[PDB]
C-alpha cells in the first residue's frame, strides 16, 4: 500500500548466455526490475559486448543520415506500428547490410544527381552558346555570365585591352538554374573577338576574374552544327539518366521512410539489450554470467516468468532461476503510480527520497499540497480558469501527448 | 553465495580437466616417433624374408 | 525453494564438467589423428629407405 | 542428460542375482561372479577380478543380457559393463578374446540389446557396441556394420527426453567417427544428408556441436573433404555460425573449416570451399569473430587461419587473369573479383587488351544475355571499368555498350535496373 515505499528484494541469477539476451529483453519489456552493476573498470573497450554496442551506434548514425535526408526532402516518415526487440540470433547483420545498402545508394544516387544536373544545365547553356554564335589569323572565347556583370565585364575588357576589343552580348530566351542554389538567373552569351595569343590570354583572364563560364566552339556554322547535335546527344542522354536517378532517389527515401521506425526502436532497444548485459560478469574459467538485480516482492514471479520466457525464446532448456540475498545493502526506493499521483510524488521526490519502506509524504500531499497552495492562491475567477485550462489539458491529452517536448514550460504543465 | 562458490570450482575442475588433457594429448604425439618403430621393423622383415626368398 | 536453486547449481556444475570431457574428446581425436599423421611420417620415411636398401 | 539420471537409477535398483539361479535362467559360475563384481569394489579389486577370470567375466555379462527378458535387469547389466570398460577402454579384449574363444566376431553378443523396447536399455546397448568398436582392434564390418548404422541412422533422423536420447545416439556416432574406417564407411550413409536437415531445422544446441563434431571427424580425409561437396556443408554452418551463440559450436565449425581448407587433395578443391565460404559471409563473420577473446585461444587461431586463407583466395580471385577467364567463359557470376577495389584500381586498363577484347565481351554480354544475373554483373562491370579508368567512357561508348546499359536501365528485374543505373550514370559523368 502506498502510504510508504513498497518492498523491494535484491536478488542474484545465474543466467545462460544463449537466453541472456531474451532474458534481458523480457525484463525490460515488464520495466520492474534494476541491474546491480557488477563492473567497475566498464570502459569502451572492457564492456563485454563492444562489437554489439559498437554496431548499435554505428547503425543509430546510419538511421540518423537517413532520416535526415529524407526530412530534408520533407517525405513523410510512417512512424506506425509497435515493434519488438530485435531476436538473440545476429539478424541485426544482416539489418546492417540493409542499412549499408540504403546509406551507399543515397551517397552514390545523391552523388551522380548533382553531377549529372550540373552537367545537364552547363550543356543547356551551351545550347545557346552555340546557337547565338553561330551567327558570326583571328581568335575568339565564348561563354555564359548572370546578366548584372556586363557593365563591368565590358569595361574591364576595353580597360586591360588598351581600347580594342569586339563583344557581343545576347540573352537567353528564358533564366536558368544555378547547379548549387537552385536560383533560377537571367543569364546571358557573350563572344569575344581579338588577335593574337596575348590578347587571348587578357580576355580569358577578366572571364576568370568576373567567374564567367566559358566553353570550346568550332571555327564554322558547319563544324557548330555536328558539335549542335553532340550536345542534343549528350544532353538527351543526361535527362534520361536524370529521370531514372531522380526515380530510384525517390524509392530509396521512400522504402527507407517506413522502414525508419522498425529500424529505430530495433537498435534503440538492441543498444539498451547490449548496455545492459555489460552490468554482467564473467570471471576466469567462467561460462554462465553472473547477475544481481533489485525487483519489487510482489513482481518476483514476474520476473522469473520473464526469465522462463527468455529461455523459452531460445535454442536451450535452462530457466536461469534467481535466488533471493542475505549480504543486503539497503535497495533502491519505489512506489507505483499513475497520471493523478505521479506529479504529487515528483514534487516531493524533487527535494528528497524516503530510506527503503519509510513513510511516503506523497498520499498526504496529493490534498495538503492543493489546499495550502490554495488558501494562498484563492480567487474564484483564476480558480475557474485554472479549472478550464486543466480539463483542456486533460480531454484533449490524447492529441497534446504527440506534440514537442522541447517546449519545457508546457511539458511542466501538461 | 554457496551457489556461485560451487558452480566456480566446478568451472575450476572444467578448466583443469582440459589443461592437463593438452598436456597429456601433447606428451602423446611426441611418442609416434618412438611408435613408429613397432612397424618399420615389420617392414624391414618383410622385404628381408622377400629377399631370401628372392636368392 | 533454495533446493530447486541448488538443483540448477547442480545442473550448471554437472553441464560445465559434460563440456570438459566433450572439450577432451576434440583435443582428444585432433591429436590422434595427429598422431597417426606424425606416426606415418616417419614411417614411410624409413620404410623408402628399406625398400631402396632392399 | 536423461540416460546418466537413468543409469543412477538404475545402479540404486540392484536386481537379486541369486532368483537367477533359483530360476535356472543363469548358471552358478555366472551367478557368483556377477554377486562377486557388487563386492571388489576398489580399481585393484575389480582389475584382479576381470583380468583373472576374463573368459568367465564375458560369459557372465553377455548370458545376464542375452537370456533375460525383464529389461530393468538388462539395463543394470548393461549399465555395469558401460561402467567396466568407462574406467579403463583396454577390457574391451575380454569381449574379443571370449568371441575368438568361441570361433566369432563380438558383435553378434551384443547387437540383440538394439532390438530390445526400453529406449534407455537400446541406448546403452548402442554405448557398450560404441566404446568396444571404437576402441577394439577388431573391426564391426558388413552386415554388422551397416544394421548398426543403419540403427544410429534410424534413430538420429527422429529430430525432452526424446531429442536427450538422439544426443546419446550423436555421442555413439561421434565414438564411432574416431575411427578412420568407420568414417569412410559411413560416407555412404544420408546421415550427413539428415544432420543437413536437423541443423535447417533449428534444433537445439547441444546436437548442433554433436552432430558438427561428427563432420569435422570426417572433414580429417583428403579423399572425403573431395566427395563430401554434394552435401553443401558451409551454407548451413555459417548461418549456425550466425545463429548460436555457444562457443564449442563455433570453435567446432572453425575446426570443421579449417580441416576442408586444409585437408582437400587440390588447390583447386580448397579454393572451392574457400570462395563458398566467401560467398557465404564467412569473411566478415570472422572479422566480428576475431577481435574477441575467449578461455580457449584454438578459436583464434582457427579464426586467423581461415581468414589468411579466404584472403589469398580473395587475392587469387582478384587477379586479371582469373577476370579474363570468367569473361572468356561467360562466368559473370558475383565472383569476388568483381567487387574487389584492389583489381579494379590497379588493373582496370588490361580490359583495352587485344582491341578491347574484354570490353567486347561484356557489350556482347549485354547484348546477347537472356540472364537478369548475367547482364547486372556485366552492367556493374562497365560501371567499375569506367570508374576506375574514366578514359574507357568513349570507348564504351564506340562500342555501343552505353545504349545497352540505357536499355537494361528499363529491364524488369531491379538488380538489372540498378547495376545499368550505375554503369549509365557514370558514362555521363564527364565528357
Amino acid at each position: 500500500e502506498l502510504f510508504r515505499s513498497e518492498e523491494m528484494t535484491l536478488a542474484q541469477l545465474f543466467l545462460q548466455s544463449e537466453a541472456a539476451y531474451c532474458c534481458v529483453s523480457e525484463l525490460e519489456e515488464l520495466g520492474k526490475v534494476q541491474f546491480r552493476d557488477l563492473n567497475p573498470d566498464v570502459n569502451v573497450f572492457q564492456r563485454k559486448f563492444v562489437n554489439e554496442v559498437r554496431r548499435c551506434e554505428e547503425m543509430d548514425r546510419k538511421l540518423r543520415f537517413v532520416e535526415k535526408e529524407i526530412r530534408k526532402a520533407n517525405i513523410p516518415i510512417m512512424d506506425t506500428g509497435e515493434n519488438p526487440e530485435v531476436p538473440f540470433p545476429r539478424d541485426m547483420i544482416d539489418l546492417e547490410a540493409n542499412f549499408e545498402k540504403i546509406e551507399n545508394e543515397l551517397k552514390e544516387i545523391n552523388t551522380n544527381q548533382e553531377a549529372l544536373k550540373r552537367n545537364f544545365l552547363e550543356l543547356t547553356e551551351l545550347k545557346f552558346i552555340l546557337r547565338k554564335t553561330q551567327q558570326f589569323r583571328l581568335g575568339f572565347v565564348a561563354g555564359v555570365i548572370n546578366r548584372e556583370r556586363i557593365p563591368t565585364f565590358e569595361r574591364m575588357l576595353w580597360r586591360v585591352c588598351r581600347g580594342n576589343v569586339f563583344l557581343r552580348q545576347a540573352e537567353i530566351e528564358n533564366p536558368l538554374e544555378d547547379p548549387v542554389t537552385g536560383d533560377y538567373v537571367h543569364k546571358s552569351v557573350f563572344i569575344i573577338f581579338f588577335q593574337g595569343d596575348q590578347l587571348k590570354n587578357r580576355v580569358k583572364k577578366i572571364c576568370e576574374g568576373f567567374r564567367a563560364s566559358l566553353y570550346p566552339c568550332p571555327e564554322t556554322p558547319q563544324e557548330r552544327k555536328e558539335m549542335a547535335s553532340g550536345v542534343n546527344t549528350r544532353i538527351d542522354d543526361l535527362q534520361m539518366v536524370l529521370n531514372q536517378t531522380e526515380d530510384h532517389r525517390q524509392r530509396v527515401l521512400q522504402a527507407a521512410a517506413k522502414n525508419i521506425r522498425v529500424w529505430f526502436i530495433k537498435v534503440r532497444k538492441m543498444k539498451a539489450i547490449y548496455h545492459t548485459l555489460n552490468l554482467c560478469n564473467i570471471d576466469v574459467t567462467q561460462k554462465c554470467l553472473i547477475a544481481e538485480v533489485w525487483c519489487p516482492v510482489t513482481d518476483l514471479d514476474s520476473i522469473q516468468f520473464a526469465l522462463r520466457r527468455g529461455t523459452e525464446h531460445s535454442g536451450s532448456t535452462v530457466p536461469s532461476i534467481l535466488n533471493r540475498m542475505q549480504t543486503n545493502q539497503t535497495p533502491p526506493t519505489y512506489n507505483k503510480t499513475n497520471k493523478f499521483t505521479h506529479g504529487f510524488q515528483n514534487i516531493v521526490d524533487a527535494y528528497g527520497i524516503g530510506t527503503y519502506r519509510e513513510i511516503n509524504p506523497a498520499p498526504y500531499t496529493v490534498i495538503t499540497f492543493p489546499f495550502l497552495f490554495a488558501v494562498m492562491f484563492g480567487d474564484f475567477g483564476h480558480g475557474i480558469l485554472m479549472t478550464l485550462f486543466a480539463v483542456w489539458m486533460v480531454l484533449r491529452e490524447s492529441r497534446i501527448l504527440s506534440q514537442k517536448n522541447e517546449n519545457e514550460m508546457f511539458s511542466m504543465v501538461f | 553465495s554457496q551457489g556461485i562458490q560451487q558452480l566456480l570450482q566446478a568451472e575450476k575442475r572444467a578448466a583443469e580437466k582440459v589443461s592437463e588433457a593438452r598436456k597429456r594429448k601433447n606428451r602423446r604425439l611426441k611418442q609416434a616417433k618412438e611408435e613408429a618403430q613397432a612397424e618399420i621393423e615389420q617392414y624391414r622383415l618383410q622385404r628381408e624374408k622377400e629377399f631370401k626368398a628372392k636368392e | 525453494s533454495d533446493a530447486d536453486v541448488q538443483k540448477q547449481i547442480k545442473h550448471m556444475m554437472a553441464f560445465i564438467e559434460q563440456e570438459a570431457n566433450e572439450k577432451a574428446e576434440e583435443i582428444d581425436a585432433k591429436a590422434e589423428e595427429e598422431f597417426n599423421i606424425e606416426k606415418g611420417r616417419l614411417v614411410q620415411t624409413q620404410r623408402l629407405k628399406i625398400m631402396e636398401y632392399y | 542428460n536423461i540416460i546418466a539420471a537413468k543409469a543412477a537409477e538404475v545402479r540404486a535398483n540392484k536386481v537379486n542375482w541369486q532368483s537367477y539361479l533359483q530360476g535356472q535362467m543363469i548358471s552358478a559360475e555366472d551367478c557368483e561372479f556377477i554377486q562377486r563384481f557388487e563386492m571388489k569394489r576398489c580399481s585393484e579389486e575389480k582389475q584382479e577380478m576381470l583380468q583373472t577370470e576374463g573368459s568367465q567375466c564375458a560369459k557372465t555379462f553377455i548370458n545376464l543380457m542375452t537370456h533375460i527378458s525383464k529389461e530393468q535387469t538388462v539395463q543394470y547389466i548393461l549399465t555395469m559393463v558401460d561402467d567396466m570398460l568407462q574406467e579403463n577402454h583396454q577390457r574391451v579384449s575380454i569381449f574379443f578374446d571370449y568371441a575368438k574363444r568361441s570361433k566369432s566376431t563380438a558383435w553378434p553378443y551384443f547387437l540383440p540389446m538394439l532390438n530390445r523396447q526400453d529406449p534407455f536399455t537400446v541406448h546403452m546397448a548402442a554405448r557398450i557396441i560404441a566404446k568396444l568398436a571404437a576402441w577394439g582392434k577388431e573391426l564391426m564390418e558388413g552386415s554388422d556394420l551397416n544394421y548398426y548404422f543403419n540403427w544410429i541412422k534410424t534413430q538420429l533422423s527422429s529430430q525432452s527426453d526424446s531429442s536427450q536420447y538422439v544426443q546419446c545416439v550423436a555421442g555413439c556416432l561421434q565414438l564411432m567417427l574416431r575411427v578412420n574406417e568407420y568414417r569412410f564407411a559411413w560416407v555412404e550413409a544420408d546421415g550427413v544428408n539428415c544432420i543437413m536437415g536437423v541443423l535447417s531445422n533449428k534444433c537445439g544446441f547441444q546436437l548442433q556441436y554433436q552432430m558438427i563434431f561428427s563432420i569435422w571427424l570426417l572433414a580429417f580425409s583428403p579423399q572425403m573433404c573431395e566427395h563430401l561437396r554434394r552435401y553443401n556443408i558451409i551454407p548451413v554452418l555459417s548461418d549456425i555460425l550466425q545463429e548460436s551463440v555457444k562457443e564449442k559450436v563455433t570453435r567446432i565449425i572453425l575446426a570443421a573449416f579449417r580441416n576442408f581448407l586444409e585437408k582437400s587433395t587440390e588447390r583447386e578443391t580448397r579454393q572451392e570451399y574457400a570462395l563458398a565460404m566467401i560467398q557465404c559471409k564467412v569473411l566478415k563473420q570472422l572479422e566480428n569473430l576475431e577481435q574477441q577473446k575467449y578461455d580457449d585461444e584454438d578459436i583464434s587461431e582457427d579464426i586467423k587461419f581461415l581468414l589468411e586463407k579466404l584472403g589469398e583466395s580473395v587475392q587469387d580471385l582478384s587477379s586479371f587473369d582469373e577476370y579474363s577467364s570468367e569473361l572468356k567463359s561467360g562466368r559473370l557470376e558475383w565472383s569476388p573479383v568483381h567487387k574487389s577495389e584492389k583489381f579494379w584500381r590497379e588493373n582496370a586498363v588490361r580490359l583495352n587488351e587485344k582491341n578491347y577484347e574484354l570490353l567486347k565481351i561484356l557489350t556482347k554480354l549485354l547484348e546477347v544475355s537472356d540472364d537478369p544475373q548475367v547482364l547486372a554483373v556485366a552492367a556493374h562491370d562497365v560501371g567499375e571499368y569506367v570508374r576506375h579508368y574514366p578514359r574507357g567512357k568513349r570507348v564504351i561508348e564506340q562500342l555501343g555498350g552505353k545504349q545497352l546499359v540505357m536499355n537494361h536501365m528499363h529491364h524488369e528485374d531491379q538488380q538489372v535496373r540498378y547495376n545499368a543505373l550505375l554503369a549509365v550514370q557514370k558514362l555521363m559523368v564527364h565528357n
